[PDB]
């Protein structure tokens, strides 16, 4: 009895800086975001005026203080690794059947660690798209407010 | 040469040494603290070598195995590995023997009806040709069921790990705490679907860390003779709910029991059941259905065993 | 070591008023839903089972509370709530915060209870988020059983009647406290009482005859400190069982069978989990307990 | 070098994505199917 | 003798095409006979024994 | 996949049986419908693609 | 996808699919005549043979 073929998916993903969604955001990767707690950038925004000569009081310059904050988003990917998997990672090997057994523990851990690292690149694109949808009001509200 | 190979295996399984930072000298404090912080920073990054160093910290407690010694006609050679084990210790035998009762062997002592158990009645007869070799070794299968003292004699032990069966004496090894390692795989406890009654099934309760398995041993009458019936339950609802949920399961038995007790009252007849606490399966590790020769058997994983005293319910 | 932390992400920055109410509740035990690291606020508190629009059922809340995983609050930010959780055997630090104050010491027990004395005091609202965090209360067992004593008295007599000094007030040593049982659903609190009625007309069916006679030689003859509920009038039913003689081999069974149905009443007088306190500092109100479920 | 299908809408150039492929592999529901 | 599934650590090959579409549903309502799910703790190459 | 992202529960299956019927009445015998349709040769092409 | 809502995150999944052959058989038919096989052998007769 035969064994006519043996096949397997290989997953590739276009990461966040190669999609077209980065045309709607600026990407400045920071070293350790755990160092700063809250971002509290304060802006002083001043509007212009038209000088009129009507009977009302004269036009005074105006400032508006706008207080933009930074919203933190946290992401976790869980990875299970077997106990018998890593018991033969530390083990001493010399026979050729234990080189091809050790190749099964280094191709399981590094495939379960490109699992959790792939799941964080899928978590960027989700947690930008979830941000863009929590600040997108619909057309029927914004068309008359935009005018 | 071959003695040096073992030197590399023992010195690769040792625990990591505790950091000894000298707090009395000047420069020796600076070079010892720096090796704490050059080593935590290389146990946090997601590289493979940092994960290679992270599993040597092994805070593992161990299973405590019990070596039993049973007659070979009270214990089948065809027992699935992971069967739960009881101990019946009514008296002091002249020899150092022990009577271990699996839940398919305690079906033949009980004589509970095959309408309740359709599949474990065909199995318990094909392994036990008459059922007499069990019942000859207990002279009180009517006086321990009348007074309600059979559950005081059983002690729960744990799943089965090794069965060295012979002609007259069978060596049985159990796992009384922890996860039992075979004798190398991890043996999970195997129950038939005939006995296990779930409580977590319904038509949002909290996903707790842990779910427990209980053992109920229930006194009742069949053919106007004393008998019993042992069932297994599985839930993580805390002890006050499950005792109130087991009383709902046995509503049809108590109402058909005290038709006869309304006639006459003995104080030996009031005690009804007893709930033990066998062990704790971790949460959402679903049991895998298996078949034997066709016997539906739920085998769990990471079942660590506990031991609760038999508390009465009625 | 192993990790145990539960961060709770606030989807909107909470106010400065309700940030001070959370920081007053630091180190407070609160039960959450699932045992994983990132948690939603709607699975944080006890408010999933203690609503405002519906009548709170204090058995059903307490019945829910011995199912959950329990966590200890450690830091309140305006963007996040960080909580450590409670392993089933781990020495962990805890703080006495709760507003009906009760003194703790070493070698005491504690028990986590629903907000029985005041629902409004425990519930603080997050109107900047739409959810209310409902804290439980941790109470020693000599008081913790005593509220479940007084609450099971209330659902018997208020069903007989349908008065507010005996059926509701909880007598602690030197203090009395009012329970908040004004608008409650009793449908599970009568289920416990329907389970008492099975055990209580079994314990009455096998009363030992010798212990009935030791009352009648003591309720009218001498002074014992706790027999003073009974006056010189004996109950009318004690003497109507006294009429037969004593017999030792018919009372060993009436004690052994009575012994087993007293073990069974620890399924009907349960508190939640227990907190074995082994140290306490009254200058900080910061104990350090030892957790054990069931 | 970014791959995107650009379209001219009156005067402006606007790219058009569809992220439904990364949600159909991981079997999560796409958030644009409100 | 019917052909059966076996979880031996074969050297699997790489296909250009993706396979992932509608797999999670097709386990529930059977698109194809003789499959076996493997969750996280048990999705690895088994130890070879002979 | 847009019809079965959530999974085939009881309400999705009922929602697909209504769509096997609605596609069988309208879009069947599609090359015979090309004569009577004034649009015609673009209807077959969107059917067959 | 790993996202940080109130989900319980999924571990790594794995599927294994088994396919098998399907045997097929084809028949045919030839009927040769009696005398056709008989006179296949003798020769060196007259040019009509």
């Amino acid at each position: 009895e035969a064994l006519l073929g043996v096949y397997t998916n290989v997953v590739e993903f276009v990461k966040f800086l190669e999609t077209a969604l980065a045309a709607a955001c600026v990407n400045t990767e920071f070293k350790d975001l755990r160092r700063m707690i809250d971002g509290k950038i304060q802006f002083k925004i001043s509007m212009p005026t038209i000088a009129h000569g009507d009977g009302r009081r004269p036009n005074k310059q105006r400032q508006y203080i706008v207080m933009k904050a930074c919203n933190k988003h946290h992401i976790g990917a869980e990875i299970e690794l077997a106990a018998a998997d890593i018991e033969l990672l530390f083990a001493e090997k010399e026979t050729p059947l234990d080189f091809t057994e050790y190749a099964g523990a280094i191709k399981t851990i590094t495939s379960a660690l490109q699992f959790g690292m792939d799941a964080l690149e899928r978590g960027l694109v989700d947690t930008v798209l979830a941000v863009k949808l929590r600040h997108a009001p619909p057309v029927f509200i914004l068309k008359t407010l935009g005018d | 040469e071959n003695a040096a190979r073992l030197g590399r295996q023992v010195l690769g399984l040792l625990p990591p040494p505790t950091h000894r930072v000298s707090l009395t000298r000047g420069p020796e404090f600076a070079r010892g603290v720096r090796d704490l912080l050059s080593k935590y920073a290389a146990s946090t990054r997601p590289t493979v070598g940092s994960l290679h160093e992270a599993l040597r910290q092994a805070p593992f407690r161990q299973p405590t195995y019990g070596d039993f010694l049973v007659y070979s006609q009270t214990f089948s050679p065809q027992e699935p590995l992971g069967t739960f084990l009881f101990s019946f210790k009514q008296e002091d035998n002249g020899s150092s023997m022990d009577m271990l009762l699996t839940p398919t062997s305690l079906f033949m002592l009980s004589g509970m009806e095959a309408a309740k158990a359709p599949q474990t009645h065909k199995v318990a007869g094909v392994w036990y040709g008459s059922g007499s070799g069990l019942a000859d070794f207990i002279p009180n299968l009517s006086e321990l069921m009348d007074t309600g003292e059979f559950h005081t004699l059983l002690t729960p032990v744990g799943p089965m790990v090794q069965s060295v069966h012979s002609t007259f004496v069978t060596k049985v090894t159990s796992a009384m705490k922890g996860v039992g390692l075979a004798r190398r795989a991890h043996v999970g406890l195997t129950l038939p679907c005939d006995m296990l009654v779930d409580l977590d099934e319904s038509c949002r309760e909290p996903a707790g860390l842990n779910v427990t398995i209980y053992a109920s041993l229930v006194y009742l009458r069949v053919n106007q003779r004393p008998s019993m019936a042992l069932t297994f339950f599985q839930s993580g609802k805390g002890f006050a709910e499950v005792v109130a949920m087991i009383k709902d399961h046995f509503t049809d038995v108590i109402r058909t029991k005290y038709i006869q007790l309304r006639h006459e009252l003995y104080i030996n007849r009031l005690v009804f059941g007893a709930v033990c606490t066998l062990g704790t399966v971790p949460f959402d590790s679903h049991p895998v259905h298996q078949s034997l020769n066709s016997l539906p058997v739920l085998v769990f994983a990471n079942f660590e065993a506990a031991c609760g005293p038999w508390t009465v319910f009625l | 070591a192993l990790d145990k932390s539960i961060v709770v992400n606030l989807t909107s920055r909470l106010f400065a008023d309700e940030l001070a109410a959370l920081q007053s509740k630091i180190g407070s035990v609160l039960p959450l839903g699932d045992c994983h690291r990132l948690q939603n606020i709607q699975a944080l508190g006890l408010g999933c089972v203690c609503s405002r629009e519906t009548s709170p059922d204090y058995i059903q809340i307490m019945q829910y509370l011995s199912k959950c995983t329990l966590a200890v609050l450690e830091e309140v930010r305006p963007d996040s709530l960080r909580l450590t959780r409670m392993d089933p055997s781990d020495n962990l630090q805890i703080k006495n915060v709760y507003a009906p104050f009760f003194q703790w010491d070493s070698n005491t027990q504690l028990a986590v209870l629903p907000p029985l004395f005041s629902r409004k005091d425990s519930t603080i609202v997050l109107e900047s988020n739409g959810f209310d965090i409902v804290f439980p209360m941790v109470v020693p067992q000599q008081l913790g059983h005593a509220i479940l004593q007084q609450l099971l008295v209330y659902h018997i007599y208020s069903k007989i009647s349908a008065l507010d000094l005996y059926t509701t007030n909880v007598s602690f040593m030197g203090r009395t406290y009012r329970l908040d049982v004004d608008n409650t659903d009793p449908r599970t609190a009568l289920r416990v009482l329907d389970d008492l009625s099975m055990y209580l007309c079994i314990l009455s069916a096998l009363v030992p005859r010798g212990c009935l006679r030791l009352l009648t030689a003591l309720v009218r003859h001498d002074r014992h400190p706790l027999t003073e509920v009974f006056e010189g009038v004996v109950p009318d039913e004690v003497t109507r069982i006294d009429l037969d003689q004593l017999s030792v081999p018919d009372d060993i069974t009436r004690m052994r069978v009575m012994f087993s149905y007293l073990q069974s009443l620890s399924s009907i007088f349960n508190l939640g989990p227990r907190l074995h306190v082994y140290a306490y500092s009254a200058e900080t109100l910061a104990a350090s307990c030892w957790y054990s479920p069931r | 070098r970014i791959a995107a299908s650009l379209v001219k809408i009156g005067d402006k150039f606007v790219a058009i994505e569809s992220l439904q492929r990364m949600y159909n592999e991981t079997q999560f529901p796409c958030p644009l199917n409100r | 003798m019917e052909a059966t599934l076996e979880q031996r650590p074969f050297p699997y090959l790489a296909t250009e095409a993706n396979l992932l579409t509608q797999i999670k549903e097709s386990a529930a309502d059977g698109l194809f006979k003789s499959f076996q799910l493997l969750l996280g703790k048990d999705a690895r190459e088994g130890s070879v024994r002979f | 996949p847009v019809y079965s992202e959530r999974g085939l529960k009881k309400a999705v299956k009922s929602d697909m049986v209504s769509m096997f019927k609605a596609h069988l009445i309208e879009h069947s015998f599609f090359l015979d419908k090309a004569e009577l349709m004034t649009r015609g040769k673009q209807y077959v092409l969107t059917m067959l693609s």
